RNA sequence: UGCU
């Protein structure tokens, strides 16, 4: 609860990373795309959607771990 | 660049999240600025200002 | 891959029943095509399992009547194997306790057979 | 049988996210130890139930969901005095080959024990008189892979009587 | 022969600079790929004559 | 019936401890002696010499004639190494300031 | 290889390994550098943390603590080349987790 | 040309071209234009899902002379590749499996 | 450090290998465990 | 730190190509100095015997 | 020069000089035969403290039977620090 | 040896 409430540049690609992969895994989709064929075009509609089902964990350097969900934090 | 015939390289990943990675980091409307003083390299050039 | 303790716990052959047959029936319930042919060899040892469980006289058991078998036993001083195995055998006769029973030297006494008999027989 | 304490990565691919977490780390679990001897610790015949499960990552390679799941199950492991009941699935000269029912073909009782009239003369024959009753003594465990079975235990049947088969 | 089909139509048959024997009739991939040297890695292989290495 | 072993798991490299083996670690470590100073054979199809150099129990080099060790082509052979005994003990130079 | 000639391919200098780490496309350094040029999978002993072969570990003569793991095959000539040096790289490794 | 400065901070990759410029304002910034016979030879894994089976069936139905199109395929059961040159396009790609 | 890692081929420390990820699936930690009716 | 027996590594590390063109075969520097080694151990143990 | 060895020398050499045969006397009879007590009493002595056995399977009846028992020396504390009492 |  002490970080930025903001979603950084690289958490918005690590997620759409895997979220693609993930879909090219044939995983399930939660937006009902409409003639998508990529696979991160798929994952940014999810972003943009906030339907990912992904949390962040964030790790403090001393050790300590936070949560945060895709649909909390804030996109840009 | 100057199109003197100057021989540019182009790479095409081979796995989704590099894929991502490329395009949200290494996207040329993200990196519009550069970080050394924040001044915008990607502008007009010769043939367009004039 | 490692275990932490082999021997936790020891159970009855009812416990490994009552599991045998919720997997049965959830098997039967939500059999999945794919996930039957990866690994073939689970489906062949709970049958086989629960059919050898099902040739012993196993059946007719209920957590009530085990738990009051238990508490009658106790009183008994006998030890966890040999309640255990008792349990698992559920002996008709005596001779199955007189001999077949380990531990039979000072622990039959002549009298506590049967009330042994009656208490695995009720 | 008795209960076992284990600790699992478990690999869960992308498209069974669908599916229950539990109930995907329960199946996976059961066709991993299916079947299977675990060294020192015997045959498992099936999960037994979950204990605790905590977060499950995702790597940055496969790009499946890894989870390191800690569960109880059931295996096959006498006590070293346990007595079973099983069937004579053959014979041989130097002992008899009795088997568990329909559950596993390792038992080889050793015929060093009995009243002295013990001989097999490879036409299955059992015993002289004067369902089989089995006393376990002793497991034995050994490995597979050496370059580039692991079950038998002891088995016993001392002078028990029998008055119902000789 | 062919792994899949068993065929024993198998050509070698260069595609965009990747050495490969294939079959000619499923197009099933043999073997790919070949380790050649490279150019200073040419170089530092140093030339001994057979008079010398034989013995 | 059949033992449980795990097929394959997701090692990853914690650090690297560098150190020293004694010549009893590398005789164990070595699978052939190589004694021969010649290379190849004196029949005509130049056959490397066994327990000599260039001999294909310690790996191999060509697509041909595969590892002798292991039996696997060049692209799934890893190598193996060998120890040479020294008549005389010698300073090692990248060891003698220490 | 190196020429065009000999059908070689371009190199991602140190230059542009600078690039890519400035950028932090940690996933794609990786893909580039490890994955689509030198990729390979080695066989490691847990125990004496030796390299074996075919799931083999020749120094202890055993096999239960051999486990596979991706490793550049450049990475993998250097450790060969500091064990020829005598130093020799004692890889303990450990679960992902 | 060492292993550290040579073969591992900086080494050679697959999957890539070198080629001339040359000035061309109807592209936006975000994009750049790859020549057909470049783009003929650098593919891309595409893994067949719920999705894009249709367009996969397509590019192998092309096959690796027209332009849109793939050059080989890889089982899932099986890892042996097999070239779209050879063999009959429309069978392979009519037993298109997922993954 | 990120040369170690470059060198030994894993992802660096920095950039977005500096979090981990965790899947948001359905589940119910710590599960209800089955009695045991002889212990 | 005193070294008596010499690692020589496999023949990954040292590539040998075939020249068939003639007769002979393109060899690293590492294969020549074990061969010098080996003919020195060779010439001391005769020159002790 | 010298000449090419095919096959690498034996593992074990031989020699033409064999070791010199043990001294005998009975001094050297009975240092051997007390040597030999002693490693056969010694083992047995409460300072041989053995591997303490643990994971026992079952309790039964029989283990008063079955319990090892062994007379336990008690250190000297006075002499002995503070940080080695049990 | 040329190229940027
Ligand atoms: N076409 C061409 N010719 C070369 C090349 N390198 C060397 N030469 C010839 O060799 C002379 C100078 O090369 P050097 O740089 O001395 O060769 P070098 O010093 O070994 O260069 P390195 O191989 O990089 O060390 C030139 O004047 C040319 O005669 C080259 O790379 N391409
Ligand atoms: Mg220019
Ligand atoms: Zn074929
Ligand atoms: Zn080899
Ligand atoms: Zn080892």
């Amino acid at each position: 609860r002490i970080t930025t409430p903001y979603m950084t540049k690289y958490e918005r690609a690590r997620v759409l990373g895997t979220r693609a992969l993930q879909i090219a895994m044939c995983a399930p989709v939660m937006v009902e795309l409409e003639g998508e064929t990529d696979p991160l075009l798929i994952a940014m509609k999810e972003l943009k959607a906030r339907k990912i089902p992904i949390i962040i964990r964030r790790y403090l350097p001393d050790g300590s771990y936070e949560d945060w969900g895709v649909d909390e934090l804030i996109i840009t | 660049a100057d199109f003197d015939g100057d021989e540019m390289n182009l790479h095409l990943p081979q796995t989704e999240e590099a894929k991502a990675e490329a395009l949200v980091l290494m996207g040329t409307k993200a990196n519009l600025v550069t970080p050394r003083n924040g001044e915008p390299l990607i502008a007009a050039i010769q043939d367009f200002l004039t | 891959m490692e275990v932490k303790d082999a021997n936790s716990a020891l159970l009855s052959n009812y416990e490994v029943f009552q599991l045998l047959t919720d997997l049965k029936e959830q098997r039967k319930e939500s059999g999945k095509n794919k996930h039957s042919s990866g690994q073939q060899n689970l489906n062949t040892i709970t049958y086989e399992t629960l059919k050898y469980i099902s040739k012993t006289p196993c059946r007719h058991q209920s957590p009530e009547i085990v738990r009051e078998f238990l508490t009658a036993l106790k009183s008994h001083k006998l030890t966890k194997a040999e309640k255990l195995q008792l349990l698992n055998h559920r002996p008709v006769t005596a001779v199955e306790i007189q001999l077949m029973v380990e531990e039979s030297e000072e622990r039959l006494t002549e009298e506590q057979i049967e009330a042994l008999l009656h208490t695995v027989t009720s | 049988f008795v209960l076992v304490e284990m600790v699992d990565t478990v690999r869960i691919p992308p498209w069974q996210f669908e599916r229950k977490l539990n109930d995907s780390i329960a199946e996976e679990l059961n066709k991993k130890l299916a079947n299977k001897v675990v060294y020192n610790v015997g045959l498992c015949i099936c999960l037994f139930d979950i204990t605790k499960l905590e977060d499950a990552y995702v790597f940055p390679g496969d790009g499946a969901s890894h989870t390191k799941v800690h569960f109880r199950c059931v295996v096959f492991h006498p006590f070293l005095d346990e007595i079973l009941i099983g069937k004579i699935k053959g014979c041989s000269p130097e002992g008899v080959h009795v088997s568990l029912g329909f559950f596993d073909d390792i038992l080889i009782p050793p015929e060093s024990l009995q009243q002295p009239a013990k001989f097999d003369e490879a036409e299955q024959v059992w015993v002289w008189e004067y369902g089989e009753e089995i006393r376990f003594r002793v497991v034995d465990e050994s490995f597979v892979d050496t370059s580039p079975y692991t079950l038998v235990g002891s088995i016993s049947e001392p002078g028990l009587g029998l008055l119902s088969w000789w | 022969r062919c792994p899949d089909c068993g065929s024993t139509e198998l050509v070698e048959d260069s595609h965009y600079s990747q050495s490969q024997l294939v079959c000619s009739d499923c197009g099933c991939v043999v073997t790919e790929g070949v380790l050649t040297t490279t150019f200073s890695d040419e170089g530092n292989l140093r030339e001994v004559t057979y008079s010398r290495s034989t013995g | 019936k059949e033992q449980f072993r795990e097929t394959d798991v997701a090692k990853k490299i914690s650090h690297i401890c560098f150190g020293m083996k004694s010549p009893e670690e590398m005789r164990q470590q070595a699978h052939i002696q190589v004694v021969s100073k010649n290379l190849y054979s004196q029949d005509n199809q130049h056959a490397p010499l066994l327990y000599g150099v260039l001999d294909h129990r310690m790996g191999t080099s060509e697509k041909d004639r595969p590892c002798e060790t292991c039996g696997k082509n060049l692209a799934d052979c890893l190598g193996h190494y060998g120890y040479i005994d020294l008549e005389l003990p010698c300073f090692h130079v990248g060891y003698f300031r220490a | 290889t190196e020429g065009r000639s000999r059908d070689g391919g371009l190199r991602l200098g140190e230059m542009e390994r600078d690039c890519l780490i400035g950028y932090g496309a940690s996933m794609l350094l990786l893909e580039r550098l490890m994955i689509s040029s030198d990729a390979f999978e080695v066989d490691v002993c847990g125990q004496c943390g030796l390299l074996g072969y075919s799931g083999w570990c020749h120094y202890c003569k055993s096999s239960c603590h051999v486990s596979s793991l991706r490793i550049p095959y450049a990475c993998k000539l250097l450790f060969q080349e500091l064990q020829s040096m005598n130093i020799i790289p004692r890889l303990k490794l450990s679960k992902y987790n | 040309q060492g292993r550290f400065r040579g073969n591992l901070s900086g080494k050679r990759v697959d999957f890539s071209g070198r080629t001339v410029i040359s000035p061309d304002p109807n592209l936006r910034i975000d994009e750049v234009a790859v020549p057909v016979h470049v783009a003929k030879i650098l593919t891309f894994p595409e893994k067949v899902n719920k999705a894009n089976i249709n367009f996969l069936r397509k590019l192998v139905q092309n096959g690796p002379e027209v332009h849109p199109g793939a050059n080989f395929i890889q089982q899932r059961h099986t890892q042996m590749k097999r070239f779209l040159k050879y063999g009959n396009r429309e069978k392979m790609a009519q037993e298109l499996k997922y993954g | 450090g990120v040369s170690e890692c470059i060198i030994m081929g894993i992802p660096m420390n920095i950039g977005t290998g500096l979090f981990k990820l965790l899947h948001k699936a359905d589940r119910d930690p710590n599960p209800p465990k089955r009695p045991l009716i002889f212990d | 730190l005193i070294l008596t027996r010499l690692l020589v590594p496999p023949l990954c590390i040292r590539p040998s190509v075939v020249s068939d063109l003639k007769s002979g075969t393109n060899e690293d520097d590492l294969t020549m100095k074990l061969t010098e080694i080996i003919f020195l151990n060779d010439v001391i143990k005769k020159h002790r015997i | 020069l010298p000449d090419v060895v095919l096959k690498p020398p034996p593992l074990f050499p031989d020699t033409d000089y064999k070791p010199v045969p043990l001294k005998t006397g009975e001094g050297e009879e009975y240092m051997l035969a007390l040597k030999q007590e002693l490693r056969e009493t010694m083992k047995r002595m409460p300072y041989f403290i053995e591997t303490p056995e643990e994971r026992q399977d079952i309790e039964r009846y029989s283990k008063r039977y079955m319990k090892v028992y062994k007379e336990e020396w008690i250190p000297d504390w006075r002499r002995l620090p503070r940080e080695m009492m049990p």
